[PDB]
């Protein structure tokens, strides 16, 4: 039995039975299971397809991104193929987000499933290289899909010609060595080049000028994963799963003060309360729900947990993270570890960035040993707001953004601080 | 001056011939160096920047980056504790503490043996199942210090 390092068993449930469908299981799923379930027959099925059909089904299908901003996915598709070629195809993998580990559990346990969608995306833009980038934190996947890789060559679905339909792929996969700015699309093809990960300004999108300069597209392991599901039923199946306006399976990764933590495949009219009581089997010790930190993005009060799980105006949106925080958690201590993430991640390009992320923590630190001066307070409450200036990625956007939620959410307990 | 051995320079090259141009080859290069020395030693920029076909000074920017690689403390194991915010809440400060009755060290510290190292890093992507430590490629949930105990009796 081929054996992989040792990877915690995630628990993965499913009302949807599609991404999940074999992933709910804590095991690799190989060639043989993966085509016994009728797997790469989509693939054998977009083949004889044009490109352009198949862009306009997963148009059709409103795919929208995973990787947390919601981009259409066939209307990126349609960008990239305007440009003249050659074109590149990049599964972004590199998921580093606290809160975060669902990717990694379609990686392990399912990597056909990915493959396969790399290839159907592959051969509706034209590429005929492709890359997963996967954290180097994550050596078990990348050991899984280098084995899943071969045997999809050895039963032809990579090579030269595959099945006979004159479409050629090779797919490689890279391995990240410790920054979450990898994940960042610019800062990942960068990383590709063999370069530091350093985001380039946009636009240009990659689309239109990425790797090597040429059009690429990055789409996220779990929008890629539902290429299969949309060629195998048709747009019109997959559009009647879930709501109307959010369409498709969502994977929810719920940690924290929870009974049943783990990776949870909802329709996206869940609520919030839903997922934590209904499905994560509630708090420990039932105590009463403080906070949801929506991985390190936003901070939810116990007042909003009846929002729904879509990109509503009023949604969760995101990427679904529900870290839950009891009654008894220091909201003013759980904000200074976020504080941390963003101080080791920023790249440096951008000033505000790369000082903001520093002194938050520096001074947010200062603050919770009790030994801020009255400046360092107010100095700290500057800096939380004067991150984003002349930042050229996202990080620098949202590194301020969960701590001043917790600010004004819970301001009766910083005051405890001053 | 130094030279790689035949067994490593191999699998170097396996790297670099893997992809279509060498340079996409820096970061697998630099986790098979670290592999087999158990850290980055210093003087393998050198020789790695010529195979690579890259200036020294971009390699080394490189190396500077990505956490995950270490110039300074040589080590057989490196256990990487996560510090972020679920494994926090969860008892990442009971992990280290029997780390600390057991090994005797803290995080950023080698046992003199040079055995075992303990890494501090973000959150590892296992956080339904923190609090979470990596012992090399290895993965695992902390439960107790008798549990940690019988997994670290495991790397020899
Ligand atoms: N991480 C998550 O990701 C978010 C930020 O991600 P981002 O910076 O990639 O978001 P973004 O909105 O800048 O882009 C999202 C995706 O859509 C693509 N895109 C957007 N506008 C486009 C256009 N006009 N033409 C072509 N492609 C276009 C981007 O290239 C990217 O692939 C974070 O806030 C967090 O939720
Ligand atoms: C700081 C930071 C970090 C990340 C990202 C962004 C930023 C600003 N993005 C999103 C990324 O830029 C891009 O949207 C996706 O790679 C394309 O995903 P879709 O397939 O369209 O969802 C991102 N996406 C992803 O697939 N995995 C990840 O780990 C991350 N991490
Ligand atoms: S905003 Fe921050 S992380 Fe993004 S490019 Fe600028 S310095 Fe780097
Ligand atoms: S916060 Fe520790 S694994 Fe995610
Ligand atoms: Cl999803
Ligand atoms: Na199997
Ligand atoms: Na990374
Ligand atoms: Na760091
Ligand atoms: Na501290
Ligand atoms: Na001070
Ligand atoms: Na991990």
């Amino acid at each position: 039995m081929r054996s992989y390092p040792a990877i915690p068993r995630i628990y993965a449930e499913t009302t949807l039975n599609m991404l999940l469908k074999r992933a709910k299981k804590p095991r690799v799923h190989s060639i043989d299971e993966y085509l016994k379930d009728g797997g790469y027959q989509a693939l054998e099925k977009a083949l004889n397809m044009s490109p352009e059909e198949i862009i306009d089904w997963v148009d059709k299908s409103t795919l929208r991104g995973r990787g947390g901003a919601g981009f259409p996915t066939g209307k990126k598709w349609k960008f990239a193929v305007q440009n003249p070629g050659p074109r590149y195809f990049i599964c972004n993998a590199d998921e580093s987000e606290p809160g975060t580990f669902k990717d990694r559990i379609i990686i392990e346990r399912d990597p056909h499933l990915l493959i396969e969608g790399i290839i159907i995306s592959s051969y509706a833009i034209g590429a005929n290289e492709a890359y997963i980038y996967i954290r180097g934190e994550y050596p078990a996947g990348y050991y899984i899909l280098r084995d899943a890789i071969e045997e999809a060559k050895k039963k032809g679905f990579l090579g030269k010609n595959i099945l006979g339909s004159g479409f050629d792929l090779e797919i490689y996969v890279a391995r990240g060595a410790g920054a979450y700015i990898c994940g960042e699309e610019t800062a990942l093809i960068e990383s590709l080049e063999g370069k530091r990960g350093h985001p380039r300004l946009k636009p240009p999108y990659p689309v239109q000028k990425g790797l090597w300069g040429k059009p690429t597209v990055v789409n996220n392991v779990k929008t890629i994963a539902n290429v299969p599901f949309i060629i195998s039923m048709g747009w019109e199946e997959y559009r009647y799963i879930g709501p109307s306006d959010y369409a498709g399976p969502k994977l929810f990764p719920v940690s924290g003060k929870v009974k049943k933590p783990g990776v949870y495949e909802l329709p996206m009219n869940t609520t919030l309360r839903e997922v934590i009581f209904k499905y994560a089997g509630g708090t420990l010790g039932n105590k009463k729900v403080k906070a949801v930190f929506s991985g390190a993005l936003d901070c939810f009060s116990s007042e909003e947990l009846d929002i729904p799980m879509d990109y509503s105006p009023l949604g969760f949106g995101g990427t679904g993270t529900v870290i839950v925080l009891t009654e008894e958690d220091d909201i003013v201590e759980a904000a200074l570890k976020i504080a941390e993430f963003y101080e080791h991640e920023t790249c440096g390009q951008c000033t505000p960035c790369r000082v903001g992320c520093y002194e938050q923590a520096n001074l947010l630190e200062k603050i919770y040993k009790g030994e801020a001066t009255e400046q360092d307070w107010e100095g700290f409450d500057f800096v939380n707001r004067n991150i984003q200036p002349t930042s050229i990625c996202g990080l620098g956007a949202v590194a301020g953004r969960l701590i001043r939620q917790t600010l004004e959410k819970f301001p009766e307990e910083w005051e405890k601080y001053r | 001056e130094f030279e790689f051995p035949e067994e490593l320079k191999t699998k170097l090259q396996e790297h670099i011939n893997y992809f279509p141009k060498k340079r996409q080859a820096i970061l697998l290069c630099l986790h098979e160096i670290q592999n087999y020395y158990g850290y980055i030693p210093p003087e393998s920029l050198k020789p790695l920047a010529d195979m690579l076909e890259l200036p020294l000074n971009h390699v080394e920017g490189v190396v500077a980056f990505y956490d995950m690689f270490d110039r300074e403390d040589k080590a057989k194991y490196r256990i990487r504790v996560c510090v972020s915010i679920v494994c926090h809440l969860m008892g990442t400060n009971k992990l280290l503490k029997a780390l600390e009755n057991i090994l005797g060290i803290k995080p950023g510290e080698v046992t003199p043996d040079g055995k075992f190292k303990i890494v501090p890093v973000q959150c590892l992507g296992a956080c339904s199942e923190a609090p979470v430590f990596m012992v090399n490629d290895d993965e695992y949930k902390f439960e107790s210090e008798v549990q940690l105990n019988e997994i670290l009796s495991r790397y020899t």
